[PDB]
C-alpha cells in the first residue's frame, strides 16, 4: 500500500513463516461464526450451524485455502494490489454479489488469527503494517464495484 | 444480546487474563495508536511514546472498567453509567472509534491466549465487546 | 432514546409525508443505489433501471414498515419483531448498509419537505432512523 | 476522485447557485445540533444549548462561512484535493486535534442541506456526484494525519 520499506519487510517475513492452509481455513472459519450473516454466501457448503460444524467443514477449508492463496499472491505486488485483483474485484461484484464490506471483515479476522498464531511475534508495529494491508486488499477488491 | 453461553465464554476468558488485564490495557491501547493513529487524536494532552506511564495507567483503568463489566455481565447498563455520562458529555469520542479499540483488544487476547482464543469464544467477546460499546455511547 | 420532542418531530414530520411515502420510499432506494452502489449487491434479483416497478413496490413496504414504527413509536421493538426476524435470519443485510438508507432517507424528506425540514426536525429524524436500523439488527 | 465529466460539470452547475455564506452557516449549526458531540471542538463559541442557540450564534455563522470557503476553493482544484488542503489537513492533525470522521459527518449534513435548498433540482445523480465530493475532501483533509 503505503509501507515503509521497514513496514514492508516485517510483513513479507511473517508470511514466510505462514502455512496458508491452515490460516486460510481458520480466518474463513472463524468469520461465519463471528459475523454470521457472512454465511448468506455458502448455503450450498452444508452445516454451518455449529462453530465446530463450520470448523470442520471441508467445503470451507478449501475455500479458505483459495481465498488466502489469492490474497498470498498480491503480497507480491504490493505496489499495484488495484492491478492484481482488478478480475477478481469484476468477479465479486459482478457474478458473487458480496458486498465490499466483508472484505473488511476478513481482513479483521486475518489479523486476529495472525496473532493467534504468532503471539509474541505479532507485535503493535508488525500489526500496523498487516493492517495496512488487509485495507489497501479490500480497497483493491472493491474497486471495480459499480 | 449475550446468550448464557456467551456470558459463560466471557467471564472464563478475561479468568485467565486475571493480574495481567492491565498490561493487556495498555498493549490494546498501544496496539489501537500505531494502527489506527486517528484516535490519537482524544490523546493529545498524553505521551503516546512506548512505554508511557500515562498509557500505562489509562490502560489499568481500561481493563478495570471491562472486569466490572464481566462481573456485571448481567447488568452492564447500570454497571457503567458514570463511564456511559463521562463519554456522552465529557469525552465526547466518536462512536466509530469504539470498534477500534474493541478489534485490537481482540488481537491482544489473541496474541496472549492461545488455548483459550477459540471459534467459539471469539465470537463470544466481540459480541462482548460490541455490547459495551452500545452502552458507552448510549447516551449520545 | 427518542424523548417526548423527538416523538412530536417524528409524527409531525412524517404526519407530512402523508400519501407520498411510498414515493418516497422509492426515491430513498433509488437514491442509495446510485450513491452507495455496493448497496446493489443486495437486489441482484431486482430490475434497477430507473422507475423500475420492483423498486416502485419495494420503495412502498420500506415506507409502509417506517408508517408502522411512526404508529408505534412507544412499541418500535415489538411493532418491527418479525421484520426484525426477517432480516437478522433470511437477509442477512451487513450493518453498515443501514445507515446508508437512513442517510438517503433523510435527504428525500430534506428534499420535499423544505418548511419542516429544520434543525430540530433533522435531528429528531436522524435519531429516528438509528433506533429503527438498531432495532432491525437487534437480531444478528 | 472519479467524477465523470459530466459529474464535474452537474457539480459545477449547482454550486454556482450557492450562497456560501449561508449554506455555510447552515451546515455546521445543523452539525452541532443533529452529532451534538462535535460541540467538543467549540467550547469558546459560548451558548450551544439549544438549535435556536446553535443557529443563530454569530460565532457558529461565521466559522461556517470559513469552512465552506475553504471547501469552494477545493471545487476549482477537484484534480489535486490533496495538495489543496495540505496544509489545513496539517491544522487539523497537529493543532486543532480533530478525529477526521468529523469531516464526513460534514460532508452528508452539507449533501442534506443542499437536497434542502434546492429542492427537486437535487436529483438522484447529483446527489451522487457530490457524495463523490464530499468524501473526496474528508479524504483530503485526513491524508496528512499521523
Ligand atoms: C481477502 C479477500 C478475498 C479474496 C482474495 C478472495 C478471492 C477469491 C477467489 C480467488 C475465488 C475463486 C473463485 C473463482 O475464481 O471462480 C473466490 C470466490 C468466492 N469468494 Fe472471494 N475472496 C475474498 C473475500 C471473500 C469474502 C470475505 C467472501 C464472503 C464472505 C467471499 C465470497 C466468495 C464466494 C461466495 C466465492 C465463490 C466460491 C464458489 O464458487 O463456491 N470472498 N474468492
Ligand atoms: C472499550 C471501551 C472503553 C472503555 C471501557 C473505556 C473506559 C474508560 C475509563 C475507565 C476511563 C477513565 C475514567 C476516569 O479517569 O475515571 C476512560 C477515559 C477516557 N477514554 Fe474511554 N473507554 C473506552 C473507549 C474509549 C475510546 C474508543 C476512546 C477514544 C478513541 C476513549 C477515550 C477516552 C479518553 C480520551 C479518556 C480520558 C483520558 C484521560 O484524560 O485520562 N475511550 N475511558
Ligand atoms: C431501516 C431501513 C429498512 C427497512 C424499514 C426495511 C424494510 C423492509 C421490508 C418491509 C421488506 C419486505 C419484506 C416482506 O416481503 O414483507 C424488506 C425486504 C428487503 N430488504 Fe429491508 N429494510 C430496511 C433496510 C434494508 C437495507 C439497508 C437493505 C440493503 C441495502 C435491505 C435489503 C432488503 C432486501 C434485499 C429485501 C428483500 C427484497 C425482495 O426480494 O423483495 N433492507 N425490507
Ligand atoms: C469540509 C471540511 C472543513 C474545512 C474545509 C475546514 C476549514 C477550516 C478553516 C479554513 C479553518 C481556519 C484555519 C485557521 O484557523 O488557520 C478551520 C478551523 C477550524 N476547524 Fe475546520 N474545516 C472543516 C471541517 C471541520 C469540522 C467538521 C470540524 C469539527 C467538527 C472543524 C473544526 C475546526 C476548528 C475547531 C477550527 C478552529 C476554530 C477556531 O478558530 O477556534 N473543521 N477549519
Amino acid at each position: 500500500v503505503h509501507l515503509t520499506p521497514e513496514e514492508k519487510s516485517a510483513v513479507t517475513a511473517l508470511w514466510g513463516k505462514v502455512n496458508v492452509d491452515e490460516v486460510g481455513g481458520e480466518a474463513l472459519g472463524r468469520l461465519l461464526v463471528v459475523y454470521p450473516w457472512t454465511q448468506r454466501f455458502f448455503e450450498s457448503f452444508g452445516d454451518l450451524s455449529t462453530p465446530d460444524a463450520v470448523m470442520g467443514n471441508p467445503k470451507v477449508k478449501a475455500h479458505g485455502k483459495k481465498v488466502l492463496g489469492a490474497f498470498s499472491d498480491g503480497l507480491a505486488h504490493l505496489d499495484n494490489l488495484k492491478g492484481t485483483f482488478a478480475t477478481l474485484s469484476e468477479l465479486h461484484c459482478d457474478k458473487l454479489h458480496v458486498d465490499p464490506e466483508n472484505f473488511r471483515l476478513l481482513g479483521n479476522v486475518l489479523v486476529c488469527v495472525l496473532a493467534h498464531h504468532f503471539g509474541k511475534e505479532f507485535t503493535p508495529p508488525v500489526q500496523a503494517a498487516y493492517q495496512k494491508v488487509v485495507a489497501g486488499v479490500a480497497n483493491a477488491l472493491a474497486h471495480k464495484y459499480h | 444480546v449475550l446468550s448464557p453461553a456467551d456470558k459463560t465464554n466471557v467471564k472464563a476468558a478475561w479468568g485467565k487474563v486475571g493480574a495481567h488485564a492491565g498490561e493487556y490495557g495498555a498493549e490494546a491501547l498501544e496496539r489501537m495508536f500505531l494502527s489506527f493513529p486517528t484516535t490519537k487524536t482524544y490523546f493529545p494532552h498524553f505521551d503516546l511514546s512506548h512505554g508511557s506511564a500515562q498509557v500505562k495507567g489509562h490502560g489499568k483503568k481500561v481493563a478495570d472498567a471491562l472486569t466490572n463489566a464481566v462481573a456485571h455481565v448481567d447488568d452492564m447498563p447500570n454497571a457503567l453509567s458514570a463511564l456511559s455520562d463521562l463519554h456522552a458529555h465529557k469525552l465526547r469520542v466518536d462512536p466509530v472509534n469504539f470498534k477500534l479499540l474493541s478489534h485490537c483488544l481482540l488481537v491482544t487476547l489473541a496474541a496472549h491466549l492461545p488455548a483459550e482464543f477459540t471459534p467459539a469464544v471469539h465470537a463470544s467477546l466481540d459480541k462482548f465487546l460490541a455490547s459495551v460499546s452500545t452502552v458507552l455511547t448510549s447516551k449520545y
